């Protein structure tokens, strides 16, 4: 089931608006909008989602996921943009020309605009442990980037500045092994 | 429809598409429906056979594992009551509030340690209390001929003793969310002590004495964890994010909400 | 799977339908095709 | 079910919600080397997922006052993964492509693009100078812009003296920015040799041109970007020996 | 050809050979091929019908047998871990090392004694830690509280435990010499710390505590033993002729390099 | 019809007159991977013509008093051709390989090779020291080798603390200087993982030791060069990304 | 053989192939023949 992630989890950021990627106007071509981890085991985006609150439950996790974008913008505003898959390897990609050769989708602002960026599986071994960092940097699965493809053009008397949601879920690949427990309680008494 | 699995879904062979109105990309969140655009109509993919098993993912082998339910003091009044409700640890509580409806049997299993901890070569006799059967009022008294209630015997040199217990709701499920009060007439609008309490759950007493006639000097804790057994669920519902405040109510925190996602530098920094 | 028991509650202990929470629309809609029209 | 459109190659995706028809160059498509017409010994490697997929190039500025921007595309993947590597390290090339031009621009807006290929597009020397052995001709980055692309000096002859009004005998689309936000044509190899290298030759180039300028209100969004994904359909390289960039 | 064998090999009689052309004593070495000259072409030999069982030579009755894996000290911090690994004594090392790759299931044993030694009335509680979960801080912390991990109550009095641990490796067989690396980018000339450690053998933690609110007052030690069963091995490789000297590492000593045979007065001495 | 031999991969091939039998490493010939032991969901690539030929590495010299020489063997071809520019863009790799060692001598020179392959062949770092945190590592360029090889400081126990006497049980070859002039052996793709990476991981590794030293008469030609040529036979690649050294 | 569990590796435990150790070359040689000719 789509979930919404929260990638804007920054600092000076409001209660509800960790949820909305802000899209607007450019000045520079080829501009990168937004950035995020796969893993759904790990602290970010996909902690504030339903499969990465499930998959805390078990150790090691398989199978490809999928991430839905919805734009949330005025009627006559329309633009394209370039979702990234990068497996595992260097860091973030620098340039859009770096992203392209992963495994991207470009998706254009229309009737519809609610695109669905699949996330296959490609790894080594066949799972991965739920736990991510330092000696573990071996169960990574990649980053997934937004860019622009050409520009968020606009008429005038319309707002400049729209919202991109972006919600997470699995795929009839999925599959969960080793129930282990979460880290997201804490008590000290009882209640 | 319904459909059986014995492992995870196959992948099938796919080639490049080249042409117009078939876009299955495009999806519609508005509608309230999950996307569901497959690998095999997104990128070129190979076919695998894929037998990874799915078998404990499911219901039972989920909640079937003792966790803790219940600490019961008894630094030795002579006996010691616990009315039975299982939120009162944040562990088994959490997975029991993933779900709104939910039928199962329990496993009941009583681990009892002493001061430091030890053994000494004592009894003590456990009886459950029903709503309504009358709660005994001393160590000695008559409530403890236990001639109807379901009492155990059992030495703390003894294995920790297990029991069974059934469905014994009036109705046909139990709710962790009830959203009504249990009496009628005027409701106050400074403070609801009622609100949110489910009649349909409240199963009764659970007391522990040592059976003596004199007072034994030891002080004791007995533990006691449940096993949940064919359960059933109903109704999914989100997993809470807030620490918990109080056991029978869903309270939180107005200020110094915790964030569900943890900061980071930048939205363009995926580091 | 024996039991030793009058009560069957006292024993011991594949079904999937993911159409009735990812999809529960009324007029469905297909995988190729736009969702609306 | 004609202007909602997904072409998946590889692993990479376009969805589109308005667009025009899918253009078919010279109505063939682009398919592997017969036994036929080839001439080569050594036998080819086809990556086909690899290689075969969905690269983007940078985004160019739209603006009022425009000429227009133009492309060598055997040469502007020679720096870009595994294509870009298997043309450096292999010495004969053919395949077939898939060129999304992607401009979309709100209900307030303006314009017209013209995107048209031009198999063998050979660009001229700016100068009136009749001696052969001092006109002026353009240089290497001229020529060959890359991954950057170059923009136009006169779009009226399309830098080569041949007017761009009969430019539509070749396989081009319209990116009008009430009806269409996109335009795509697929182009199979056009040459007359079977193999060629795709360092020192390129088959063809794309050129997006501002017919009509882009005009708008104030308010609006001024700044239109465009963004061009292309995708080489049925890659073959040969002959591998030492890489070499030029 | 795969030949299957009740017993061992038997002879068949043979007479004197007096003949050219055919020389079975002539081998070639350089060919990389064991030498094939039986008893029948080499010296004239009788028919015995030899019923001596070779069954006993097997992988699974060669690795069957429980060795000691590891011993954790409890000198009461209050809880004692350990990190899971074979390679600490070498007895059971060298066994598993005589082999690249090994597939196989465990069954542990856990032998607790005391200072001098003694089984004093308590219980002792031993926890999986699977890699990822949460390790205990204290002795009277929530980890224990075990809703998921797989513990193990035990007296000291009762007999030692044992439980049976299945093939939970994320890759296809338990490798014992890993040729490379599990991080990229550079890496240094000067410490490879990380050179020849193989994630997919870090199977996790095993801790254990003395069940008490109180803090018990005795050291004691518990050793685990391991049995292997159902065994596969692959790639066979030498039997190591040197001294250990860590863990992880297949470190050996420049200086001071014991030979593999001891030393004799000459070669034409065969005494 | 036993010693004349001649091997032909791609467009590379290998003669020998004198030679002993050619091995195959455990019976298993180097095939590609079935779809039952797949687990990567993308389809892999598969040149099979520039990947699979003859690689030759420098030449080593043979001299009176050598100690050996190691090889880790999928790295030592990350830096040549084709083979790794693949190895460098792909994240996934599984083939086999084909390893010939040449050393020809005179009817009057004498001396052994032992060649032989080990799986997972991991250095052992020299040094007493017992504590995990202080004890001596081997380097990057003595794990990693490259195309440039690297010497043996105790051959007697393989750099690793395993008796080189019991190196029998790998494939292994012998060069004897008056019976072949050559070693050959093929080796199928040995590991627990259907596909791993052909940077951070070496499969296996060949080790040319002087069992019996090389002895001659004054007037002999002295130094006796030592060259292996290897072939990656049936070479799978998966998992394409930006290019990655190390 | 009887097991009392759902788990089969909790259960209670003269194949021989020599040829691909000793002899694993490509060309066989035969017994009573000279190796190389
Ligand atoms: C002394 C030996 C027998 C002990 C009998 C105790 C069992 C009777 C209580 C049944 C427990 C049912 C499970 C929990 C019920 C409700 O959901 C809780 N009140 C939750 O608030
Ligand atoms: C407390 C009762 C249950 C105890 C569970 C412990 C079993 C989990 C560990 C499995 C051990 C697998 C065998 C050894 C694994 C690797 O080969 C070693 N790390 C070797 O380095």
């Amino acid at each position: 089931v789509e979930t919404i992630l929260e990638v804007n989890n920054t600092t000076e950021a409001t209660g509800l608006t960790r949820l909305l990627i802000p899209v607007s106007s450019q000045n520079k071509a080829d501009e990168l909008c937004a950035a995020f981890m796969v893993d759904p085991g790990r602290i970010g985006p996909w902690q504030s989602t339903l499969v990465g609150q499930i998959c805390r439950y078990y150790t090691q996790w398989s199978g490809s996921l999928k991430v839905t974008f919805m734009f949330t913008g005025s009627f006559m505003a329309t633009g394209k943009m370039l979702v990234a898959y990068s497996p595992p390897g260097s860091a973030q990609p620098a340039n859009r020309e770096t992203a392209m050769l992963g495994t991207h989708v470009i998706w254009d602002f229309g009737l519809q605009s609610s695109v669905s960026l699949v996330i296959p599986w490609i790894s080594n071994t066949h799972f991965r442990t739920a736990k991510t960092g330092g000696n573990y940097d071996y169960y990574t699965a990649g980053v997934v980037t937004l860019w622009y493809q050409t520009n968020y053009v606009v008429p005038p008397e319309t707002p400049g500045e729209a919202y991109i949601i972006a919600m997470g879920a699995a795929q009839d690949n999925f599959t969960l092994k080793i129930c282990k427990d979460t880290d997201e309680v804490t008590q000290q008494a009882v209640l | 429809s319904v459909t059986n699995a014995e492992s995870a879904a196959n992948t099938t062979p796919s080639s490049h598409r080249l042409e117009t109105g078939r876009v299955p990309a495009l999806q519609a969140a508005e509608t309230g429906a999950t996307s569901n655009a497959t690998d095999e109509n997104m990128i070129e993919t190979r076919c695998v056979v894929n037998r990874n098993g799915v078998l404990e993912t499911t219901i039972n082998h989920f909640f079937s594992r003792s966790g803790l339910v219940g600490v019961v003091n008894l630094t030795d009044t002579g006996y010691a009551t616990w009315d039975i409700d299982i939120m009162g640890f944040v562990q088994l509580r959490r997975k029991c509030e993933m779900f709104t409806y939910m039928r199962f049997n329990a496993e009941f299993t009583f681990v009892t340690t002493t001061k430091n901890g030890e053994a000494r070569p004592y009894m003590l006799q456990y009886m459950y209390v029903p709503p309504g059967a009358p709660k005994p009022t001393g160590r000695d008294a008559f409530q403890w001929q236990t001639a109807t209630n379901p009492s155990v015997f059992v030495k703390l040199t003894d294995p920790p003793a297990q029991v069974s217990v059934p469905f014994m709701s009036p109705a046909s499920a139990y709710q962790w969310f009830y959203d009504g009060y249990p009496t009628f007439g005027q409701h106050p609008e400074t403070s609801n002590t009622t609100y949110g309490l489910c009649p349909n759950n409240m199963m009764g007493t659970f007391a522990v004495r040592v059976v003596s006639r004199e007072a034994s000097q030891l002080k004791l804790q007995t533990r006691v964890y449940m096993k949940l057994k064919h359960v059933r669920a109903w109704v999914p519902r989100p997993i809470r994010s807030q620490p918990y405040l109080l056991k029978n109510f869903p309270n939180y925190d107005s200020s110094k909400i915790t964030n569900s996602a943890r900061d980071r530098s930048s939205i363009k920094q995926a580091n | 799977n024996i039991n030793y028991y009058k009560d069957s509650y006292a024993a011991s202990a594949f079904t999937q339908d993911p159409k009735k929470f990812t999809q529960p629309v009324l007029d469905s809609i297909r995988e190729l095709s736009a969702p609306l029209n | 079910s004609d202007r909602v459109a997904q072409l998946t190659v590889g692993n990479s995706s376009i969805t589109t919600q308005e667009a025009a028809n899918i253009v078919l160059a010279y109505g063939e498509w682009p398919e592997y080397c017969p036994d036929t017409d080839a001439t080569a010994v050594d036998k080819p490697t086809r990556p086909d997922v690899s290689v075969n997929r969905f690269y983007t190039l940078d985004s160019k500025m739209w603006q009022e006052n425009s000429t227009g921007w133009y492309w060598k595309f055997p040469d502007v993947l020679n720096k870009t993964g595994v294509f870009g590597q298997n043309a450096q390290f292999h010495y004969l090339y053919r395949s077939g492509f898939c060129l999304h031009v992607q401009c979309n621009a709100s209900k307030f807006h303006q314009g017209a693009l013209l995107v048209a290929v031009i198999p063998e597009f050979v660009i001229a020397g700016r100068g009136s100078n009749t001696k052969p052995n001092e006109a002026p001709h353009p240089g290497f980055t001229t020529t060959f812009p890359g991954t950057t692309g170059a923009t136009f000096h006169d779009p009226y002859v399309l830098d080569s003296g041949v007017p761009l009004s009969q430019a539509l005998i070749y396989p081009h689309q319209w990116i009008n920015l009430r009806t269409n936000n996109c335009a795509t044509v697929i182009v199979p190899y056009i040459n007359a040799v079977p193999f060629d290298s795709a360092i020192n030759h390129s088959n063809f180039g794309l050129i997006v041109i501002p017919v009509s300028p882009l005009k708008y209100s104030s308010g609006a969004t001024t700044a239109i970007p465009i963004t061009i994904t292309i995708a080489p359909l049925n890659s073959e390289f040969g002959g591998l020996r030492q890489a070499v960039s030029q």
